[PDB]
C-alpha cells in the first residue's frame, strides 16, 4: 500500500510515446516505493516487468505485465506458468484502478471550483458519483473475492505434489475470479464499455451537458442489464453473489 | 498522504496532546523521539525522520492567552516536539477579530510546517467548536486553508456544542463555524457533548470530569480511522482515496462514526456490524436513512467472515439507505497494530453518511433562530457589530444550513436532479 495507490497515479498520467523502453517504466517505481516505505525489501528485488501494449490513448486497454521471480531451485513449485496469468490479472487490476483514477480527477477538478455553484454543478456531479460508486464495488469485489475468501485456502491447505496442486488450484481460482475465463465473459462484455464511458467523462470538461446526460443514460443501461446478466450465471457462480448483492438494493 | 494536525481551541490543544502521547504510546518510540528495540513499518504519516532516528510529530499549536503550554513545558512532551511549532478569545467575532490582525505570521507558521513535510495532501484539524479560543480563529483559520489552498485536503476532527439546552453564545458561534465548515473545509467528522458524555456516563461512573475521558474516546477515534494510513495496509492509504468513497453527497460531508468498543476491557464480524450500525454505539446524536456506508475491521480477523457478513448486513435489510444512485454499504479490512500497549485487539470503526445528523443541526437551527427572538442572548458585543452591520452573515448560515437540510432529505428521495 503507497505502493500501487502511488504507481497507478502516475501511470495514468502517461496512458504518446512515453512508457516504451525500461527506463521510464523503472524510476516511477522509485517514486512508489519511497511514498510507503515499506518496499527496498530483499523481496522487492529481482523482479521482471514487461510491456504488451504502446499507449495511443479511445482504447481501453492497460500494460505493465508485472511478475516476481525466484531462482531456480524454487523455480519448481512457483512455475514459468503461474506468473504469466498473475500479471495477466495484474493489468486487469490496473485497468480497474484506471475508472476510480478518473473519476476522483474530475471529482477533485469539481472540488476547486466550488466560485459558486450551480444547476449545471450538480447534474454534473451525479453521474459521477454513480459511476465512483459502480467502481468502487467492483474494486472491494476484487478485494473480496480474488484477496480474501480462496486466500484462506493454500494457508491451511498447507501439508511434494500436493503444494503443487495447492498452488495451481489457487491460481485457477484467481484467474476464476478475475473475469478472464469463458464462464465470467458476458459479465466481462460490460466492463470495456464502463471503462470508455468514465474514460470519455473524463475528456468530457462544460463542453455539452446532454452529452454527458447521454453517457449517463448508456451507462445505467449498461449497470441495469448487468443486473440481468449476473443472475443467470448463479443460476449456471457463488463468488458472483457478492457483486449481484453490491449493486442492487435500490437498482432495478 | 501525510497530514499535519492543527489544533484550536482548549478541548482541541487537549485532544491534540492526547493524540501525540496515544500514538507515542502506540509506537514504539521514546518521549525525546528515539527509535526503541521493540519497534519495516511506515512511520511518516505524522512524523518526520529527524535526526537520531527521531520520529519529531509534525503538528501546529494554536490558541488565544495560553493556558494548556504550561502543562506542555512541565512534561516530556516538551522535549518530543517544539523545535519552534508554538503559538501563543470567549466569543467567534472576538476571535475572527483578533485573528485578522495575526493572519500574516499564523499563514508563515503554516507554509513551514508545509515546508517541513515532504509530501503534501491535507491539512487536519483537531479542533473544538466553542472551545472558548477556538472559535473564530478557527473559522478564519479555515477561511485561509480555502483560500490558500484549494488544491489540498481540510479534515476536521471536532466536537460540536450541545447540552440539550448552559451557555448562550454557543449556537451563533456553532453556526457560523458551521457555515465556514461547509463552504471552506473538505470534510468535516463530527462528534457531540451530548453523545461522548451520555456514553461516558455509560461505560463508566463520571459526570464531571468528561473532558479528560471526551480526550480519551477522540484520540482513540482518530487513531482508528488513521490507523491504515499509519500501519500500512493496502487500501486506499492515501487520505484522497480513503475519503473518496466516505461522502456520497457532495454537500453532505458530516460522516457517522461508531466504534464497537465503548471501552477496549470471542467476537464475529456479522456482531459487530450489527452492533455498529445501531446508533447506540455510534458517539454521533421521520425518514431518516443512510446514503452510502463505509466499516473498517482491524483485529485478529478471518477473510471470510468478511464476506459472510458483508452478504448477510446487506440482505436482512439492516443497511438502510434509499439513494438517487446505486449507493451502499462497503467492507474494508485493516491490519491491527504491532506493539500496542492495549489488550483485545479486535476494534471495528464506521464511516457513514446518514440523514439523522440533519435533526441534530435542526436543533440548532432553532437555537439561534429562538435566541434571536428573545433577544437577550445575541448579547450585543461590539465585535459582532464590526464583524457585520446589519448582522446578514448568521441569516446566510442559517440560510446554508436550511439547503443542508434540504439536501440530506433530497437525499433521501431516489431523485438528486432537485433539492429545495
Amino acid at each position: 500500500g503507497e505502493f500501487a495507490q502511488s504507481l497507478s497515479d502516475l501511470l495514468f498520467e502517461k496512458l504518446p510515446g512515453e512508457l516504451l523502453n525500461p527506463l521510464v517504466l523503472n524510476s516511477v517505481l522509485s517514486k512508489a516505493l519511497q511514498c510507503s516505505l515499506h518496499g527496498d525489501t530483499p523481496h522487492a528485488s529481482n523482479l521482471s516487468l514487461a510491456l504488451k501494449y504502446l499507449p495511443e490513448v479511445p482504447d481501453v486497454l492497460s500494460c505493465l505485465e508485472l511478475r516476481y521471480k525466484v531462482d531456480w531451485p524454487l523455480n519448481i513449485v512457483i512455475t514459468e506458468g503461474c506468473v504469466s496469468k498473475y500479471s495477466g490479472v495484474f493489468s486487469f487490476l490496473l485497468q480497474l484502478k484506471l475508472m476510480m483514477w478518473a473519476l476522483k480527477d474530475v471529482c477533485f477538478h469539481l472540488k476547486r471550483t466550488a466560485m459558486a455553484g450551480s444547476v449545471q454543478f450538480r447534474q454534473l456531479q451525479l453521474f459521477k458519483h454513480e459511476m465512483q460508486h459502480f467502481v468502487k464495488v467492483i474494486q472491494g469485489y476484487i478485494a473480496n473475492q480474488i484477496l480474501h475468501v480462496t486466500w484462506c485456502e493454500f494457508r491451511a491447505r498447507l501439508a511434494l505434489e500436493e503444494i503443487q496442486r495447492a498452488h495451481a488450484e489457487y491460481l485457477h481460482k484467481a484467474v476464476f475470479r478475475g473475469l478472464l475465463t469463458e464462464k465470467a465473459a458476458p459479465v466481462m462484455n460490460v466492463i470495456h464499455s464502463i471503462f470508455s464511458l468514465v474514460l470519455k467523462f473524463r475528456s468530457q470538461l462544460h463542453p455539452n451537458f446532454a452529452l454527458m446526460q447521454q453517457s449517463y443514460n448508456t451507462f445505467k443501461y449498461y449497470s441495469h442489464f448487468l443486473f440481468k446478466v449476473v443472475t443467470k450465471l448463479v443460476n449456471r457462480q457463488p463468488h458472483l453473489e457478492d457483486f449481484l448483492l453490491r449493486i442492487n438494493f435500490n437498482n432495478y | 498522504r501525510e497530514i499535519i494536525t492543527l489544533q484550536l481551541g482548549q478541548c482541541g490543544n487537549q485532544i491534540g496532546f492526547e493524540f501525540w502521547k496515544q500514538l507515542c504510546a502506540e509506537h514504539g518510540i521514546s518521549p525525546e523521539g528515539i527509535v526503541e528495540e521493540f519497534a519495516t513499518d511506515r512511520k511518516d504519516v505524522f512524523f518526520y525522520q529527524a535526526d537520531d532516528e527521531h520520529y519529531i510529530p509534525r503538528a501546529v499549536l494554536l490558541d488565544l492567552e495560553p493556558r494548556v503550554i504550561h502543562s506542555i513545558l512541565n512534561s516530556p512532551y516538551a522535549k518530543l516536539y517544539n523545535p519552534e511549532n508554538i503559538y501563543l478569545g470567549n466569543n467567534w467575532a472576538s476571535g475572527f477579530s483578533q485573528g485578522e490582525k495575526i493572519h500574516e505570521d499564523i499563514f508563515d507558521i503554516i507554509d513551514r510546517e508545509a515546508d517541513g513535510s515532504d509530501s503534501l495532501e491535507g491539512f487536519v484539524l483537531c479542533h473544538s467548536i466553542a472551545g472558548g479560543t477556538g472559535s473564530g480563529l478557527g473559522s478564519y483559520l479555515l477561511e485561509r486553508l480555502n483560500d490558500r489552498y484549494p488544491k489540498k485536503l481540510v479534515q476536521t476532527y471536532s466536537v460540536f456544542p450541545n447540552q440539550d439546552e448552559d451557555v448562550v453564545v454557543q449556537p451563533y458561534n456553532s453556526l457560523l463555524t458551521l457555515k465556514r465548515l461547509t463552504q471552506n473545509a473538505d470534510c468535516v467528522v463530527v462528534l457531540d457533548n451530548t453523545a461522548l458524555n451520555r456514553i461516558a456516563t455509560d461505560r463508566l461512573h463520571i459526570q464531571n470530569p468528561s473532558f479528560s475521558q471526551i480526550n480519551q474516546l477522540v484520540s482513540t477515534i482518530m487513531s482508528a480511522s488513521t490507523t491504515t494510513l499509519r500501519y500500512p495496509g493496502y487500501m486506499n492509504n492515501d487520505l484522497i482515496g480513503l475519503i473518496a468513497s466516505l461522502i456520497p453527497t457532495p454537500r453532505l460531508h458530516f460522516l457517522m462514526t461508531g466504534y464497537t468498543p465503548l471501552t477496549t476491557d470471542k467476537t464475529t464480524v456479522l456482531d459487530v456490524m450489527r452492533r455498529l450500525l445501531q446508533p447506540k454505539n455510534v458517539m454521533v446524536s421521520t425518514n431518516h436513512c443512510y446514503i452510502a456506508i463505509l466499516n473498517i475491521i482491524q483485529g485478529e480477523v478471518d477473510p471470510t467472515q468478511v464476506h459472510k457478513s458483508l452478504q448477510r448486513i446487506r440482505e436482512r435489510k439492516l443497511a438502510n439507505f434509499i439513494p438517487w444512485g446505486p449507493a451502499s454499504i462497503q467492507v474494508a479490512l485493516s491490519r491491527k497494530s504491532p506493539y500496542l500497549p492495549s489488550a483485545h485487539r479486535v476494534s471495528g470503526l464506521m464511516m457513514a453518511n446518514h440523514t439523522s445528523i440533519s435533526s441534530l443541526f435542526e436543533r440548532t437551527c432553532r437555537q439561534y433562530d429562538k435566541l434571536r427572538k428573545r433577544e437577550a442572548f445575541l448579547e450585543q458585543f461590539r465585535k459582532e457589530d464590526m464583524f457585520k452591520d446589519n448582522f446578514d452573515e448568521m441569516d446566510t448560515s442559517r440560510e446554508i444550513v436550511q439547503q443542508l437540510i434540504d439536501e440530506y432529505h433530497a437525499a433521501t428521495r431516489p431523485d438528486y436532479i432537485s433539492w429545495g
